[PDB]
């Protein structure tokens, strides 16, 4: 369906196999399966076509809110309360967008899980690494801000990784 | 006996007077009345009318604002074979650490 | 309508105070025994028996 | 947020100026018309506050205690109508008078921008519910309640007050917005651990915090029951919004400094929840459990993470709706038969039924059960405490199962049974009661079917 | 749920039992007769018959009014009155 | 034979249950039917890209009928 | 002969079993009569107040509210620090919060030195 | 309930400060109102005050 | 339950009560009717056979030894009967019990909706308050000066007078009510 991104939301294309009975009994799935499209089915979609139908008599459309970049705190002076407020903003935005990322994510593993079903040990190996990686970036972004987090501390943390990285650097080229 | 006191009155029974009494007043109209105005306001207006006014709140915390642009961001970071998750979240190039 | 004088008081240190407060709760003068003043808060009330 | 303060201002002059029995139809109608109003706060930024003007600024965490208090009023209004019949004309108004200016303070405290502000209001509040408990109460003993409560709370407040001037003078200004984006880390002295210990130790006696709570049973019992509802259900709030504001500036000594609160908060949960195990005053019983749940929330508050602020802002607003119930019920058996002990009154579900109906739902709620919003509130409490440490989760698990037995406990001691025989006076509930039970009861299941209202900034 | 006792129907089930005790003979019972002073039984006696009216109406006599049931008609009256037959 | 059933008034639980139900009503069902009405006919808007040197306005940036007024 | 049964404090002996229901005194019999006298008092007071027919309330109970008193609001009038109390207070008061302090602190304690040696399974613990 | 609630938690906080403030408040005002005494009493300050601060 | 108790157990009801609590436990270990019958016969021969004593110290001592040996073989859980205090139905119907007082507080309306039952519920009514002056007086005439020595009550000496403390007695919930 169009509703939905397909590159977004993936799904392995659908193998279906056709039927191949070898009794001569009658199948109570399918004479079930024939009463519910005739009971159900056709009703519910003249019911669809016709809210459908007077929707279209009324078409009007919404929009998706942009934002234009700013500067960020490592830009912002100290104590320039603007600007700080500007860059805290926007930091705000990009965690809510980091987290929603995080839940597309799980949300693809946990679909592929129970699509696999008995073999999802080896065929959702490659959904657990996107994972892995998604949640190991996110949780070293985000991972012991706390209750009052901020900007600032984002950057504290950052700086202080960046610190450990160049010291551990420094140590394994001596 | 120390004073000149009352003795401790009887408790009055709103029923006894009035039999379809609501326990609001001890006049049946303003009773009545003080019934009508509690549940019709308190019932109807505050609960139907704020729950449904809650209910349908403008999505101003920007769920699905946030939804649309993580789904714009995957799908340009894994058509270009980016991280999807970035590793940092300021440029190292704008830091300047001590030295 | 339960005056000053029916409600709990200190340990009963005298036989007088110790008539009184078994004629406060209700009981015979041989059949009560308050618990040991260990400064526990319980007073004059009475030990009856551990049972259900 | 002038055009709910303005409101009660008005319930002022329409209650002096409004006819001898129109008075509680007046205030009801337009407490109810001024709760109605203050539900537009509801709708929040994800990004920032709401910033009104200089003076008043609304958030995620005020919304829903001013709509807790703006619906707690009319609530009020009708228990106290039901326990004033006799009094004269003045002091009924008198009465609503100190409710409107109670819920006044209340809405300017929780809307104040600056801490100062804050202070000065949420101080203000004593005066009010001190004049009506120790007015209005019907024992002896509502004197030294409100001797207790007053003298706690100032000793509690008056280090804060010189904490916050110290503040201002140094840092130029206590504006929240301000400190929160121009905070600096508290560094390791005596001098900071005393300041920290200054705010937090007012706010912990607000809680209240196990050890520094006698107060609370003082003066919950002693109380009038409107007092009673506005003191369990809002006025214990005051302490935990204080808390989730000020310690944006006391890091990271809370990291250090938060042992001995952590340690007396869970094991005085525990120790209250067996003090409700054996009490004899179904009122106290009440108390104790209030005091319980708070201690929750100063585990929430201290251990501090954003899946503990969550819990502790959902557990707030679970137990004011709760605890009032709770409050309201205890108080209609007490004028039934003018008494206070648990085990005076039984078979009540045989001479109630209704009544039987709403006891099973209000103890249903005070304990945890799902998917009731305590129980998201204290899951998310416990669920960081265990994230904090594994054996918070011993010390949840032993208060859960206590909280049962004593809910339990007191609705089988009170309802089922067989009925007192020489109790003959139990008159048929009024549809007054059942109304303010279900007030009580129905925008709980609401808030339940839709959670995000109540989670807080950190949601 | 049952069929409701009545008065008769009580009257006819204790005699029934006392005629089944052997120690009693059943031309001279009576539901009038003293189970000491007109029919020679003994305390332990009484208690054998207050145990078989138990077990007969499937329900437990007290001790402390066991003791004064000392006729048919005093068993009847305390029988209907605690089952609350008035007919 | 029919015996009298000693029972407490439910005749003032009944009034009340019977008030409680007809003020949720009163308001509750024309706010049902009007919301049915709403989602039949004045359906949900569609998400557009937002046409060049156009600003639109907040309640054009949201989707739902109700929600947009 | 019989194995004897040995009472507890939550398996009382049985009044068959207690010797000193065989040996009855005169005025074992004479304590016997006031104890049914004084319960024959209070019962005659209560039926009376209970079978009033212009009676309308409740029947207060002296005896409940001395309990009630009793339990509450007489404890601290009638405490006196002893060694006792003393002891059993600091105890039940003290011991548990510093019991309960050194097991969080042990434990924090070694959990933030596997944090800081990088050796602790963090992964997925993206909520805290 | 009896032993920490009732008792000592009473006794540490807030009856110890009560009793206190009642003993010194009966020590400062238990005066016999004697011009001789407090005359004396500021004659000592008078050197106290001199001596002590410089 | 609607006899007062005495100020003590006599020896002969000591005994007697034994009896019975002997023969209930052990019809509860002889299930079967036959054998029942047989040990109740041997135990109601030891009972004769210790019946003629003189010695109120050797039927005491004998009492005594009989309660030890009672308590040592009693059935761990004996047949208890449905509505007796150990049994399964016991209490049963205590949530269906309403007093006549809470009958009083009825709707008119309901009350009109039985308007037969009412009208002798008055005239009860009626029959109590006209006697509750009598039923007094009486209790105090016959009572001695020191109080009440018992729990029983005396009957109505009078033509016109009823047991004084009766309302409650006659008027008590029924055994199956609802
Ligand atoms: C008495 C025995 C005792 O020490 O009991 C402590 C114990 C606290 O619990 P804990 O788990 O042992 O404390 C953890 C560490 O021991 C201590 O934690 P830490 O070593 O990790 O460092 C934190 C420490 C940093 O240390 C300091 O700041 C010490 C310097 C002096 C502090 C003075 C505090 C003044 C303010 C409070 C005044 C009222 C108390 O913080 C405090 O000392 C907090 C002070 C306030 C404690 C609680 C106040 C409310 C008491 C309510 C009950 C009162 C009855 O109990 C109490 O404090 C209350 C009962 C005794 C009063
Ligand atoms: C909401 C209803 C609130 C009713 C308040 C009282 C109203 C009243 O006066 O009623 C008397 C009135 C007539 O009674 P009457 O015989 O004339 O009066 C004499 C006595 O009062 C008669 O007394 P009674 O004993 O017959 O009382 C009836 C009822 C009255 O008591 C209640 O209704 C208690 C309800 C509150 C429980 C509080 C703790 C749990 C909090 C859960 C919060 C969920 C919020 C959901 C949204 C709610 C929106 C309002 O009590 C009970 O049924 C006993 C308590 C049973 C609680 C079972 C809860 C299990 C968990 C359910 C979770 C469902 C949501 C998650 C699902 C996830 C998977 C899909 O009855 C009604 O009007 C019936 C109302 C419905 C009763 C059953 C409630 C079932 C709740 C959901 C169960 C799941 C299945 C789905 C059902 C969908 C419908
Ligand atoms: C008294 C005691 C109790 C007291 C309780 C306490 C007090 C409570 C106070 C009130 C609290 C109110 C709280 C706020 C609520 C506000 C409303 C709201 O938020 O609505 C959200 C939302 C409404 O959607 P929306 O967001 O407004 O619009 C989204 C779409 O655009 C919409 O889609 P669309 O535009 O494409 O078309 C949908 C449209 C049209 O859809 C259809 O027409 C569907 C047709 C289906 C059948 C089709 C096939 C058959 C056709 C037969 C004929 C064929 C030939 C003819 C065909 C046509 C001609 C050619 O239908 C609707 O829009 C229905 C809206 C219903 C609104 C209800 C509002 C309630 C207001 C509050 C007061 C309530 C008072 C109580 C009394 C209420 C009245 C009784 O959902 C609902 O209202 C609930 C729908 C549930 C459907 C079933 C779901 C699955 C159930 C099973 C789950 C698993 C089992 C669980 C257990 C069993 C179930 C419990
Ligand atoms: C926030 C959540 C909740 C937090 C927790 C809240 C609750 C817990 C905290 C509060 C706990 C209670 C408050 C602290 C104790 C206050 C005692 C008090 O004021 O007593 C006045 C009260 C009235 O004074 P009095 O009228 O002159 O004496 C009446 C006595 O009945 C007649 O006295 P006596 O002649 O029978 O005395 C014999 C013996 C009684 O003492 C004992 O039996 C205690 C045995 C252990 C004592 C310590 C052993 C080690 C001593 C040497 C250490 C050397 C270090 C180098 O005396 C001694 O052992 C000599 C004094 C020992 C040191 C006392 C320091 C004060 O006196 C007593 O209660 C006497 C005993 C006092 C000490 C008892 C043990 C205290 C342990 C404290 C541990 C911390
Ligand atoms: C099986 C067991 C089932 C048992 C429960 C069955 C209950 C009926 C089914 C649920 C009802 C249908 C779903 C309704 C639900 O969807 O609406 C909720 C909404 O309910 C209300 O929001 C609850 C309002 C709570 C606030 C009450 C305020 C009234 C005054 C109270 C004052 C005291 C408050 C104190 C604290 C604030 C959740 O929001 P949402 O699903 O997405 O709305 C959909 C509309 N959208 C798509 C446009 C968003
Ligand atoms: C009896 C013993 C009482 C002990 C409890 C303390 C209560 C009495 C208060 C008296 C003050 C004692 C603490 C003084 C702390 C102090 O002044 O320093 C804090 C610091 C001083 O810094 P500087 O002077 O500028 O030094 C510059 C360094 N280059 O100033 C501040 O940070 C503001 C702090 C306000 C003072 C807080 C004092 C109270 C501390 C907590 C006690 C309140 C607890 C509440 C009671 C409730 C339960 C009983
Ligand atoms: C060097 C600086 C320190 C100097 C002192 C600092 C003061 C610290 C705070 C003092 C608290 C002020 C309240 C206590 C004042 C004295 C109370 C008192 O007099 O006690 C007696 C009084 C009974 O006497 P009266 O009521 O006056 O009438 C007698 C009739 N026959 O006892 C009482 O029960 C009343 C006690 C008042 C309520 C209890 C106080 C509340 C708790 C106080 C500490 C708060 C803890 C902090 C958290
Ligand atoms: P009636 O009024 O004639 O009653 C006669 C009585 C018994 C009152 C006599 O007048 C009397 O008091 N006689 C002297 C005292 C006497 O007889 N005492 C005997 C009592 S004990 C006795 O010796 C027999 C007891 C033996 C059985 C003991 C039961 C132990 C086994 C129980 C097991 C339970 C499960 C099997």
């Amino acid at each position: 369906p169009d509703s939905w991104d397909k590159d977004v939301y993936p799904e392995p294309p659908r193998r279906t196999p056709a039927p191949a009975p070898q009794t001569s009994l009658p199948n109570p799935v399918t004479y079930l399966t024939k009463i519910f499209d005739l009971l159900v089915d056709r009703p519910v979609t003249l019911a669809r076509e016709f809210i459908e139908q007077q929707h279209a008599k009324n078409r009007y459309y919404y929009y998706h809110r942009e934002f234009r970049r700013v500067p960020d705190i490592t830009e912002c002076e100290e104590k320039d309360i603007l600007c700080m407020f500007e860059a805290e903003m926007q930091w705000r935005r990009d965690y809510k967008v980091d987290q929603e990322i995080v839940n597309i994510i799980q949300e693809r593993l946990k679909a592929c899980q129970q699509r696999e079903g008995e073999s999802y040990r080896q065929n959702c190996a490659k959904e657990l690494e996107q994972f892995t990686q998604v949640s190991k970036a996110f949780q070293d972004r985000y991972s012991d801000l706390g209750a009052h987090y901020s900007a600032r501390k984002c950057l504290a943390k950052q700086k202080q990784r960046m610190l450990a990285e160049r010291k551990a650097a420094k140590e394994a080229a001596a | 006996i120390r004073l000149q006191e009352d003795p401790d009155p009887e408790d009055e029974n709103l029923y006894e007077k009035n039999p379809d009494s609501h326990g609001y007043d001890k006049d049946p109209i303003v009773d009545l009345w003080n019934m009508r105005v509690v549940f019709f306001f308190g019932f109807s207006i505050v609960l139907v009318l704020g729950s449904t006014f809650v209910a349908y709140l403008p999505d101003y915390r920007m769920q699905e604002w946030a939804r649309r642009e993580a789904e714009r961001l995957v799908k340009y970071r894994e058509a270009n074979g980016l991280p999807l998750m970035e590793s940092n979240c300021f440029d190292p190039n704008k830091i300047q650490l001590p030295e | 309508h339960v005056t000053k004088d029916m409600f709990p008081g200190p340990y009963p240190k005298t036989p007088e105070e110790r008539a009184a407060a078994a004629k406060k709760y209700n009981m015979r003068v041989e059949d009560y025994e308050p618990y040991p003043d260990d400064g526990m808060g319980y007073g004059d009330y009475p030990k009856l028996p551990d049972r259900s | 947020m002038l055009k709910i303060i303005i409101p009660t201002t008005m319930l002022l002059p329409m209650t002096w100026m409004s006819k001898h029995n129109m008075i509680w139809i007046n205030a009801t109608v337009h407490s109810l018309l001024i709760s109605l109003i203050s539900l537009s706060l509801l709708n929040q930024l994800g990004e920032n506050s709401l910033n009104f003007s200089l003076t008043f600024f609304s958030d995620s965490l005020s919304a829903p205690l001013l709509v807790l208090t703006t619906w707690l009023l009319p609530l009020m209004l009708m228990a106290s109508q039901s326990h004033l019949s006799k009094e004269t004309t003045t002091r009924k108004k008198l009465y609503i008078t100190m409710l409107i200016l109670l819920q006044l303070f209340l809405i300017m405290t929780f809307t104040a921008t600056e801490l100062i502000l804050f202070y000065i209001l949420f101080e203000a509040t004593l005066v009010p519910t001190l004049i009506i408990i120790t007015r209005w109460g019907n024992q002896t003993e509502r004197l030294n309640a409100g001797l207790y409560f007053l003298f706690y709370t100032l000793a509690g407040s008056l280090p804060l007050l010189v904490a916050l001037v110290y503040i201002q003078n140094t840092t130029g200004s206590l504006n929240f917005l301000i400190i929160h984006y121009w905070s600096h880390p508290l560094s390791n002295s005596w001098s900071n651990i005393f300041m920290w210990l200054a705010c937090i130790m007012a706010f912990m006696v607000k809680m209240p915090l196990y050890g520094l709570h006698l107060w609370l049973p003082k003066a919950h019992v002693e109380a009038p029951i409107a007092g009673s509802m506005v003191l369990a259900a809002v006025l214990l709030k005051l302490g935990g919004y204080g808390m989730m504001r000020i310690t944006t500036i006391l890091n990271p000594l809370t990291n250090y400094m938060a042992y001995p609160f952590l340690m007396l908060s869970m094991w005085g949960m525990i120790m209250t929840s067996s003090i409700c195990l054996r009490q004899t005053d179904l009122k106290s019983l009440i108390a104790y459990s209030s005091v319980s749940h708070m201690a929750l929330v100063i585990v929430a508050i201290m251990i501090q993470t954003p899946w503990s602020f969550m819990g502790a802002t959902a557990l707030m607003i679970a137990h004011g709706l709760t605890s009032s119930m709770l409050f309201c019920l205890a108080n209609t058996n007490y004028e039934r038969v003018h008494s206070r002990t648990m085990i005076l009154a039984r078979g009540l579900q045989t001479l109630l039924p209704l009544m039987a109906t709403w006891w099973l739902v209000a103890s249903l709620t005070n304990l945890a059960l799902p998917p009731s919003i305590n129980l998201i509130g204290e899951l998310f409490i416990i669920t960081a405490s265990f994230s904090w440490s594994n054996i918070t989760i011993i010390l949840m698990g032993m208060n859960m199962m206590i909280t049962a037995l004593y809910s339990l406990y007191m609705l089988i001691t009170t309802q089922r049974g067989k009925y007192t025989h020489h109790i003959n006076n139990i008159k048929p509930s009024f549809t007054r009661e059942n109304a303010l039970m279900a007030l009580h009861i129905l925008p709980l299941l609401l808030l339940t079917l839709n959670p995000k209202m109540i989670l807080g900034p950190l949601y | 749920d049952a069929p409701p006792l009545t008065l008769e129907a009580i009257k006819d089930r204790v005699l029934y039992v006392l005629k089944l005790y052997d120690k009693i003979d059943p031309e001279k019972l009576s539901v009038n007769s003293h189970f000491m002073k007109d029919l020679g039984l003994d305390s332990l006696d009484q208690v054998e018959i207050i145990m078989a009216m138990e077990d007969e109406f499937g329900f437990e006599i007290p001790d402390i009014d066991a003791e004064k049931l000392m006729c048919p008609q005093e068993i009847v009256d305390y029988i209907a009155d605690k089952k609350d037959v008035y007919e | 034979k029919r015996l009298f059933i000693i029972k407490p008034s439910g005749f003032y639980d009944r009034r009340f249950l019977k008030l409680m139900r007809f003020y949720i009503l009163l308001t509750g069902i024309p706010v049902a039917i009007g919301i049915t009405l709403v989602n039949v006919f004045i359906g949900e808007a569609e998400l557009a890209d937002i046409p060049e040197g156009y600003v639109p306005e907040h309640w054009e940036y949201f989707k739902h009928p109700i929600s947009r007024w | 002969s019989f194995p004897k049964y040995k009472p507890s404090r939550l398996a009382t002996l049985p009044a068959t079993l207690d010797p000193a229901e065989y040996d009855i005194s005169p005025e074992t019999r004479k304590a016997q009569a006031e104890r049914l006298a004084i319960r024959s008092r209070l019962k005659r007071e209560y039926l009376l107040q209970y079978n009033d027919p212009n009676r309308l309330g409740v029947i207060e109970d002296p005896a409940l509210i001395r309990w009630t008193y009793a339990r509450s609001a007489n404890i601290y009038p009638n405490f006196r620090p002893t060694p006792k109390t003393s002891l059993l207070g600091a105890l039940f008061g003290i011991g548990p919060l510093f019991f309960w302090y050194y097991v969080f602190k042990t434990d924090r304690d070694k959990k933030e030195k596997l944090i800081q040696e990088g050796k602790l399974d963090q992964t997925f613990n993206i909520s805290y | 309930s009896s032993l920490l609630d009732l008792i000592w938690l009473e006794t540490i906080l807030p009856k110890t400060t009560s009793f206190i403030q009642m003993k010194m408040s009966i020590m400062v005002s238990n005066q016999k109102g004697l011009i001789k005494l407090y005359f004396l009493s500021f004659l000592i300050t008078i050197m106290i005050s001199m001596t002590l601060f410089n | 339950a609607f006899s007062a108790p005495a100020a003590y157990l006599t020896h002969q009801q000591k005994v007697l009560r034994l009896y019975k609590r002997a023969l209930r436990h052990l019809e509860s270990w002889c299930v079967h009717r036959d054998k029942y019958r047989y040990f109740a016969c041997l135990m109601r021969a030891r009972f004769d056979e210790h019946k003629n004593e003189k010695d109120m110290v050797k039927a005491t001592q004998l009492l005594r030894q009989a309660e030890e040996e009672f308590w040592y073989g009693q059935h761990p859980q004996p047949y208890i009967f449905p509505e007796s205090p150990g049994g399964t139905s016991y209490e049963r119907y205590e949530c269906y019990k309403v007093p006549e007082w809470c009958l009083d507080d009825w709707h008119p309306s309901e009350k009109a909706m039985y308007p037969d039952y009412f009208a002798k519920r008055e005239q009860w009514k009626r029959l109590r308050r006209e006697s509750w002056e009598r039923e007094v007086k009486q209790l105090q005439e016959e009572t001695p000066p020191g109080g009440p020595r018992t729990e029983a009550l005396p009957p109505a000496r009078k033509e016109g007078d009823l047991p004084p403390l009766w309302w409650h007695i006659v008027t008590r919930p029924r055994e199956r009510p609802m």
